[PDB]
């Protein structure tokens, strides 16, 4: 018998990233190349099944620092990272493929789904 | 609000 | 330019509270009289007033344990904890005045608002 | 996925 408010979660994914923007109880930095990018490992996993995977792992899940693979494009990560936050997707020709590629290693299989439809129109 |  | 995925704030707040009843990574526990509650500070920030202005505060940010008010009626705060979670209120005649107390302590509007309107409506 |  609950009632629900709309704009709840949308309202909860703002002030998370104003958290984010503010550096406020952000707990890991993931280091892509040559480029860190501070967040909130809740949020990482709550987004992505490979953030799941790490922090749920009972030595991981106490990193203060997790290095990606060599091969994922920091652009990539810093698109898919502001998406994670705020549901919006910056996916450009010029980007679409490091995009994809960064999606299929975080397996957020929604990203990676219309990255494939964008594609498939393009050819 | 709203009845979900 | 972006484009945006409609079910992805909700997505995220399922499995901030998925982390919640399992346990992983709450970094507080709330105390309300005789009653604990576990969260996470972010999301508590996120969803109330009163929470943002305790974790914004150079000290109180590092605390682990938060005691409330002793008028605070733990079941209105089990019931503003689950909407902060779900976007759900349990609000019935039996509790309405509890959590309608709660919310304007923890400084949550929305819910402040909707408890007038339904206690207007039943004088 | 819509324009938002
Ligand atoms: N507890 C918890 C919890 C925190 N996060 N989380 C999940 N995070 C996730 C796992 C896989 C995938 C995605 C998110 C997006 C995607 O494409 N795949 C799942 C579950 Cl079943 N549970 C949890
Ligand atoms: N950074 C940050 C950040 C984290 N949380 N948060 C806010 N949390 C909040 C503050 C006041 C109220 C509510 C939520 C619900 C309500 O009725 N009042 C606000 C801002 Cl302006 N910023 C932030
Ligand atoms: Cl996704
Ligand atoms: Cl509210």
């Amino acid at each position: 018998s609950c009632i629900q408010f709309t704009r709840h979660a949308s309202d909860v994914l703002l002030n998370l990233n104003r958290l984010r923007s503010r550096d406020i109880l952000t707990d890991v930095v993931i280091v892509v190349s040559r480029e860190q990018f501070r967040a909130h490992k809740t949020v990482l996993m709550a987004c992505s099944g490979l953030f799941y995977s790490i922090f749920t792992d009972q030595l991981k899940c106490n990193l203060s620092v997790i290095n990606l693979d060599p091969e994922i494009n920091p652009e990539g990560f810093c698109i898919l990272l502001d998406f994670m936050y705020t549901s919006r997707l910056n996916l450009r020709e010029g980007n679409i493929m490091a995009v994809m590629a960064t999606a299929m290693y975080l397996q957020m299989e929604h990203v990676v789904d219309t990255c494939r439809k964008f594609i498939k129109a393009s050819e | 609000w709203v009845i979900p």
